[PDB]
Protein backbone atom coordinates (compact mmCIF):
# COMPACT_ATOMS: atom_id res chain seq x y z
CA UNK A 1 0.00 0.00 0.00
CA UNK A 2 2.38 2.79 1.31
CA UNK A 3 2.10 6.29 -0.36
CA UNK A 4 5.90 6.77 -0.16
CA UNK A 5 6.38 3.84 -2.48
CA UNK A 6 3.28 4.69 -4.73
CA UNK A 7 5.25 7.95 -5.21
CA UNK A 8 8.55 6.08 -6.03
CA UNK A 9 7.22 3.18 -8.17
CA UNK A 10 5.49 5.82 -10.42
CA UNK A 11 8.79 7.48 -10.91
CA UNK A 12 10.33 4.07 -11.73
CA UNK A 13 7.34 3.45 -14.03
CA UNK A 14 8.55 6.56 -15.94
CA UNK A 15 11.91 5.01 -16.91
CA UNK A 16 10.87 1.36 -17.53
CA UNK A 17 8.45 3.01 -19.89
CA UNK A 18 10.76 4.37 -22.48
CA UNK A 19 8.40 5.47 -25.37
CA UNK A 20 6.02 7.50 -23.24
CA UNK A 21 2.75 5.89 -24.54
CA UNK A 22 2.01 5.23 -20.83
CA UNK A 23 1.89 1.43 -21.06
CA UNK A 24 4.95 -0.76 -20.43
CA UNK A 25 5.22 -2.40 -23.78
CA UNK A 26 7.72 -5.22 -24.38
CA UNK A 27 10.03 -3.14 -26.55
CA UNK A 28 10.52 -0.68 -23.55
CA UNK A 29 11.54 -3.35 -21.13
CA UNK A 30 14.22 -4.36 -23.68
CA UNK A 31 15.19 -0.76 -24.33
CA UNK A 32 15.64 0.13 -20.66
CA UNK A 33 17.28 -3.20 -19.90
CA UNK A 34 19.91 -2.68 -22.72
CA UNK A 35 20.24 0.82 -21.16
CA UNK A 36 20.97 -0.56 -17.70
CA UNK A 37 22.97 -3.73 -18.28
CA UNK A 38 22.81 -7.11 -19.89
CA UNK A 39 19.27 -7.56 -21.02
CA UNK A 40 17.06 -10.61 -20.37
CA UNK A 41 15.89 -12.13 -23.67
CA UNK A 42 12.49 -13.13 -25.04
CA UNK A 43 11.99 -16.35 -22.99
CA UNK A 44 12.07 -13.91 -20.13
CA UNK A 45 10.81 -10.60 -21.53
CA UNK A 46 7.70 -12.10 -23.07
CA UNK A 47 7.10 -13.87 -19.82
CA UNK A 48 7.37 -10.63 -17.76
CA UNK A 49 4.36 -9.00 -19.40
CA UNK A 50 2.45 -12.27 -19.43
CA UNK A 51 2.10 -11.67 -15.66
CA UNK A 52 -0.36 -8.86 -16.33
CA UNK A 53 -3.34 -9.61 -18.64
CA UNK A 54 -4.20 -6.34 -20.19
CA UNK A 55 -2.24 -3.26 -20.95
CA UNK A 56 0.56 -2.50 -18.52
CA UNK A 57 -0.97 0.77 -17.32
CA UNK A 58 0.68 2.44 -14.40
CA UNK A 59 -2.09 0.95 -12.21
CA UNK A 60 -1.41 -2.59 -13.34
CA UNK A 61 2.23 -1.96 -12.60
CA UNK A 62 1.36 -1.15 -8.97
CA UNK A 63 -0.91 -4.17 -8.66
CA UNK A 64 1.47 -6.94 -9.69
CA UNK A 65 4.27 -5.38 -7.58
CA UNK A 66 2.03 -5.57 -4.45
CA UNK A 67 0.31 -8.85 -5.21
CA UNK A 68 3.76 -10.28 -4.64
CA UNK A 69 5.20 -7.99 -1.84
CA UNK A 70 2.10 -8.45 0.16
CA UNK A 71 2.35 -11.60 2.03
CA UNK A 72 5.46 -11.06 4.12
CA UNK A 73 5.53 -10.28 7.80
CA UNK A 74 6.39 -6.83 8.79
CA UNK A 75 9.54 -5.33 10.08
CA UNK A 76 9.12 -5.74 13.81
CA UNK A 77 7.78 -9.35 13.49
CA UNK A 78 10.91 -10.64 11.56
CA UNK A 79 13.16 -9.44 14.46
CA UNK A 80 11.14 -10.17 17.49
CA UNK A 81 11.39 -13.55 15.71
CA UNK A 82 15.20 -13.54 15.80
CA UNK A 83 15.48 -12.04 19.29
CA UNK A 84 13.87 -15.28 20.59
CA UNK A 85 17.28 -16.84 19.95
CA UNK A 86 19.11 -13.74 21.19
CA UNK A 87 18.27 -13.98 24.93
CA UNK A 88 20.62 -11.14 26.18
CA UNK A 89 19.41 -8.56 23.62
CA UNK A 90 22.88 -8.29 21.84
CA UNK A 91 21.27 -7.29 18.50
CA UNK A 92 23.22 -9.87 16.57
CA UNK A 93 23.22 -13.71 16.48
CA UNK A 94 26.32 -16.01 16.28
CA UNK A 95 26.79 -17.03 12.71
CA UNK A 96 26.85 -20.79 13.32
CA UNK A 97 23.82 -20.62 15.59
CA UNK A 98 21.68 -19.08 12.96
CA UNK A 99 23.14 -21.35 10.26
CA UNK A 100 22.49 -24.50 12.39
CA UNK A 101 18.94 -23.31 12.97
CA UNK A 102 18.11 -22.46 9.43
CA UNK A 103 19.92 -25.39 7.82
CA UNK A 104 18.88 -28.24 10.15
CA UNK A 105 15.71 -27.46 12.21
CA UNK A 106 12.25 -26.67 11.26
CA UNK A 107 11.62 -26.52 7.55
CA UNK A 108 15.34 -26.82 6.73
CA UNK A 109 17.10 -24.81 4.18
CA UNK A 110 19.01 -26.57 1.50
CA UNK A 111 22.61 -25.77 0.62
CA UNK A 112 21.66 -23.44 -2.20
CA UNK A 113 19.06 -21.38 -0.20
CA UNK A 114 21.81 -21.45 2.39
CA UNK A 115 24.42 -20.12 -0.03
CA UNK A 116 22.01 -17.41 -1.21
CA UNK A 117 20.92 -16.41 2.23
CA UNK A 118 24.44 -15.59 3.28
CA UNK A 119 25.90 -14.19 0.00
CA UNK A 120 24.97 -10.61 1.15
CA UNK A 121 24.31 -11.12 4.95
CA UNK A 122 25.75 -8.91 7.70
CA UNK A 123 28.59 -10.78 9.46
CA UNK A 124 31.48 -9.24 11.50
CA UNK A 125 33.34 -10.79 14.33
CA UNK A 126 31.55 -14.08 13.84
CA UNK A 127 28.29 -12.24 14.56
CA UNK A 128 25.28 -11.98 12.16
CA UNK A 129 23.42 -8.65 12.47
CA UNK A 130 19.80 -9.56 12.22
CA UNK A 131 18.41 -6.02 12.68
CA UNK A 132 20.30 -5.16 9.46
CA UNK A 133 19.72 -8.50 7.63
CA UNK A 134 16.01 -8.13 8.49
CA UNK A 135 15.95 -4.49 7.08
CA UNK A 136 17.55 -5.92 3.92
CA UNK A 137 15.28 -9.06 3.67
CA UNK A 138 12.37 -6.77 4.12
CA UNK B 1 -5.82 -44.59 24.88
CA UNK B 2 -7.66 -41.30 24.93
CA UNK B 3 -5.71 -40.01 27.82
CA UNK B 4 -4.95 -37.36 25.09
CA UNK B 5 -4.21 -38.78 21.56
CA UNK B 6 -4.69 -35.39 19.97
CA UNK B 7 -2.20 -33.95 22.43
CA UNK B 8 0.53 -36.46 21.79
CA UNK B 9 -0.14 -35.39 18.15
CA UNK B 10 0.73 -31.83 19.13
CA UNK B 11 3.79 -32.65 21.28
CA UNK B 12 5.06 -34.69 18.40
CA UNK B 13 4.81 -32.10 15.60
CA UNK B 14 6.62 -29.80 17.94
CA UNK B 15 9.58 -32.11 18.36
CA UNK B 16 9.17 -33.08 14.66
CA UNK B 17 9.95 -29.49 13.75
CA UNK B 18 13.05 -29.19 15.92
CA UNK B 19 14.67 -32.04 14.06
CA UNK B 20 13.39 -31.05 10.61
CA UNK B 21 9.60 -31.23 9.93
CA UNK B 22 9.33 -34.45 7.99
CA UNK B 23 6.60 -36.28 9.87
CA UNK B 24 9.01 -38.19 12.15
CA UNK B 25 10.79 -37.48 15.54
CA UNK B 26 14.15 -39.03 16.70
CA UNK B 27 13.60 -41.88 19.14
CA UNK B 28 16.20 -40.17 21.32
CA UNK B 29 13.57 -37.56 22.14
CA UNK B 30 10.68 -40.04 22.83
CA UNK B 31 11.38 -39.71 26.47
CA UNK B 32 11.17 -36.01 26.45
CA UNK B 33 8.01 -36.08 24.35
CA UNK B 34 6.19 -38.02 27.02
CA UNK B 35 7.40 -35.61 29.83
CA UNK B 36 5.65 -32.69 28.05
CA UNK B 37 2.48 -34.83 28.47
CA UNK B 38 2.60 -35.42 32.24
CA UNK B 39 4.63 -38.70 32.68
CA UNK B 40 8.06 -39.67 34.13
CA UNK B 41 10.51 -42.67 33.38
CA UNK B 42 14.13 -43.45 31.84
CA UNK B 43 15.01 -47.19 32.47
CA UNK B 44 11.42 -47.53 31.23
CA UNK B 45 11.55 -45.60 27.96
CA UNK B 46 14.70 -47.46 27.00
CA UNK B 47 12.34 -50.48 27.17
CA UNK B 48 9.64 -48.98 25.07
CA UNK B 49 12.86 -48.43 23.02
CA UNK B 50 14.64 -45.13 22.44
CA UNK B 51 18.40 -44.43 21.33
CA UNK B 52 20.51 -45.58 24.44
CA UNK B 53 23.27 -43.14 24.35
CA UNK B 54 22.49 -41.49 20.95
CA UNK B 55 20.82 -39.02 18.74
CA UNK B 56 20.90 -40.48 15.22
CA UNK B 57 20.05 -44.22 15.26
CA UNK B 58 16.25 -44.52 15.02
CA UNK B 59 13.52 -41.96 14.26
CA UNK B 60 9.92 -42.73 14.93
CA UNK B 61 6.64 -41.67 13.09
CA UNK B 62 3.33 -40.98 14.81
CA UNK B 63 1.82 -44.47 14.94
CA UNK B 64 4.99 -45.84 16.58
CA UNK B 65 4.91 -43.16 19.35
CA UNK B 66 1.27 -43.97 20.01
CA UNK B 67 1.92 -47.35 21.89
CA UNK B 68 5.11 -46.19 23.62
CA UNK B 69 3.26 -43.39 25.21
CA UNK B 70 0.57 -46.03 26.12
CA UNK B 71 3.09 -48.32 27.63
CA UNK B 72 4.86 -45.61 29.67
CA UNK B 73 1.70 -44.04 30.84
CA UNK B 74 1.07 -46.40 33.69
CA UNK B 75 4.74 -46.95 34.58
CA UNK B 76 6.33 -45.89 37.91
CA UNK B 77 6.21 -42.60 39.47
CA UNK B 78 6.93 -42.30 43.19
CA UNK B 79 5.11 -40.48 45.90
CA UNK B 80 5.68 -37.88 48.60
CA UNK B 81 6.16 -40.62 51.15
CA UNK B 82 8.92 -42.27 49.19
CA UNK B 83 10.68 -39.04 48.58
CA UNK B 84 10.70 -38.13 52.20
CA UNK B 85 11.76 -41.57 53.63
CA UNK B 86 14.53 -41.56 50.95
CA UNK B 87 15.59 -38.06 51.85
CA UNK B 88 15.46 -38.98 55.60
CA UNK B 89 18.62 -41.17 55.32
CA UNK B 90 20.81 -38.12 54.69
CA UNK B 91 19.42 -36.21 57.74
CA UNK B 92 22.12 -36.94 60.26
CA UNK B 93 20.67 -34.37 62.68
CA UNK B 94 16.75 -34.87 62.68
CA UNK B 95 15.53 -31.40 61.59
CA UNK B 96 14.66 -31.67 57.94
CA UNK B 97 18.05 -30.61 56.50
CA UNK B 98 20.34 -32.15 53.95
CA UNK B 99 23.26 -29.87 53.23
CA UNK B 100 24.03 -28.28 49.96
CA UNK B 101 26.90 -30.55 49.09
CA UNK B 102 25.04 -33.71 50.23
CA UNK B 103 22.05 -32.92 48.11
CA UNK B 104 23.77 -32.69 44.70
CA UNK B 105 25.99 -35.64 45.61
CA UNK B 106 22.89 -37.79 46.23
CA UNK B 107 21.38 -36.60 42.94
CA UNK B 108 24.43 -37.07 40.67
CA UNK B 109 26.39 -39.89 42.40
CA UNK B 110 23.39 -42.20 42.73
CA UNK B 111 20.30 -43.65 41.23
CA UNK B 112 19.95 -42.67 37.64
CA UNK B 113 22.28 -39.85 37.87
CA UNK B 114 21.64 -36.42 36.82
CA UNK B 115 24.38 -34.23 35.37
CA UNK B 116 25.93 -31.77 37.73
CA UNK B 117 24.45 -29.13 35.31
CA UNK B 118 20.85 -30.44 35.50
CA UNK B 119 21.22 -29.95 39.33
CA UNK B 120 22.29 -26.31 39.05
CA UNK B 121 19.28 -25.80 36.85
CA UNK B 122 16.54 -27.59 38.91
CA UNK B 123 17.64 -25.31 41.78
CA UNK B 124 16.65 -22.25 39.47
CA UNK B 125 13.13 -21.75 40.31
CA UNK B 126 12.43 -23.58 42.91
CA UNK B 127 14.10 -20.97 45.23
CA UNK B 128 16.60 -22.88 47.19
CA UNK B 129 17.27 -20.54 49.76
CA UNK B 130 20.25 -22.17 51.33
CA UNK B 131 20.80 -21.63 55.08
CA UNK B 132 23.74 -19.87 56.59
CA UNK B 133 24.89 -23.33 57.55
CA UNK B 134 24.57 -24.29 53.93
CA UNK B 135 21.65 -26.52 54.67
CA UNK B 136 18.50 -26.77 52.67
CA UNK B 137 15.06 -28.21 53.53
CA UNK B 138 14.58 -31.38 51.53
CA UNK B 139 10.75 -31.23 52.07
CA UNK B 140 10.42 -28.04 50.19
CA UNK B 141 12.61 -29.23 47.40
CA UNK B 142 10.50 -32.38 47.19
CA UNK B 143 7.21 -30.42 47.14
CA UNK B 144 8.29 -27.69 44.72
CA UNK B 145 9.84 -30.18 42.23
CA UNK B 146 6.74 -32.19 42.59
CA UNK B 147 4.41 -29.30 41.72
CA UNK B 148 5.27 -29.65 37.98
CA UNK B 149 7.39 -26.65 37.03
CA UNK C 1 15.07 -49.66 47.45
CA UNK C 2 16.58 -46.24 48.19
CA UNK C 3 18.35 -45.96 44.80
CA UNK C 4 15.03 -47.00 43.07
CA UNK C 5 13.35 -44.02 44.86
CA UNK C 6 16.27 -41.65 44.01
CA UNK C 7 15.65 -42.51 40.30
CA UNK C 8 11.94 -41.47 40.44
CA UNK C 9 13.02 -38.23 42.10
CA UNK C 10 15.50 -37.83 39.27
CA UNK C 11 12.51 -38.63 37.03
CA UNK C 12 10.39 -35.81 38.50
CA UNK C 13 13.32 -33.43 38.19
CA UNK C 14 13.86 -34.43 34.54
CA UNK C 15 10.16 -33.95 33.88
CA UNK C 16 10.24 -30.51 35.45
CA UNK C 17 13.00 -29.16 33.14
CA UNK C 18 11.20 -30.39 29.83
CA UNK C 19 7.84 -28.88 30.57
CA UNK C 20 9.74 -25.72 31.36
CA UNK C 21 11.65 -25.76 28.01
CA UNK C 22 8.33 -26.69 26.37
CA UNK C 23 7.01 -23.22 26.78
CA UNK C 24 10.18 -21.74 25.04
CA UNK C 25 10.25 -24.45 22.27
CA UNK C 26 6.72 -23.60 21.36
CA UNK C 27 7.58 -20.00 20.56
CA UNK C 28 10.90 -20.60 18.96
CA UNK C 29 8.96 -22.72 16.42
CA UNK C 30 6.99 -19.68 15.45
CA UNK C 31 10.06 -17.49 15.53
CA UNK C 32 11.94 -20.06 13.38
CA UNK C 33 9.12 -20.58 11.00
CA UNK C 34 8.70 -16.75 10.61
CA UNK C 35 12.50 -16.36 10.01
CA UNK C 36 12.49 -19.11 7.28
CA UNK C 37 9.16 -18.11 5.63
CA UNK C 38 10.31 -14.55 5.08
CA UNK C 39 13.89 -15.45 3.93
CA UNK C 40 12.16 -17.77 1.47
CA UNK C 41 9.90 -14.85 0.41
CA UNK C 42 12.93 -12.67 -0.31
CA UNK C 43 15.03 -15.23 -2.21
CA UNK C 44 11.96 -15.46 -4.52
CA UNK C 45 11.64 -11.66 -5.06
CA UNK C 46 15.16 -11.14 -6.15
CA UNK C 47 14.87 -13.91 -8.67
CA UNK C 48 11.72 -12.40 -10.28
CA UNK C 49 12.50 -10.22 -13.18
CA UNK C 50 10.27 -7.20 -12.49
CA UNK C 51 12.03 -6.85 -9.08
CA UNK C 52 15.43 -7.22 -10.68
CA UNK C 53 14.46 -4.54 -13.19
CA UNK C 54 13.20 -2.17 -10.45
CA UNK C 55 16.37 -2.64 -8.37
CA UNK C 56 18.46 -1.41 -11.27
CA UNK C 57 16.38 1.76 -11.85
CA UNK C 58 16.29 2.38 -8.03
CA UNK C 59 19.54 4.49 -7.96
CA UNK C 60 18.78 6.36 -11.30
CA1 LIG D 1 5.53 2.95 -22.36
CA1 LIG E 1 11.61 -34.64 12.27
Amino acid sequence: LPQKQIQEMKEAFSMIDVDRDGFVSKEDIKAISEQLGRAPDDKELTAMLKEAPGPLNFTMFLSIFSDKLSGTDSEETIRNAFAMFDEQETKKLNIEYIKDLLENMGDNFNKDEMRMTFKEAPVEGGKFDYVKFTAMIK
Amino acid sequence: SQDEIDDLKDVFELFDFWDGRDGAVDAFKLGDVCRCLGINPRNEDVFAVGGTHKMGEKSLPFEEFLPAYEGLMDCEQGTFADYMEAFKTFDREGQGFISGAELRHVLTALGERLSDEDVDEIIKLTDLQEDLEGNVKYEDFVKKVMAGP
Amino acid sequence: RLSKIISMFQAHIRGYLIRKAYKKLQDQRIGLSVIQRNIRKWLVLRNWQWWKLYSKVKPL
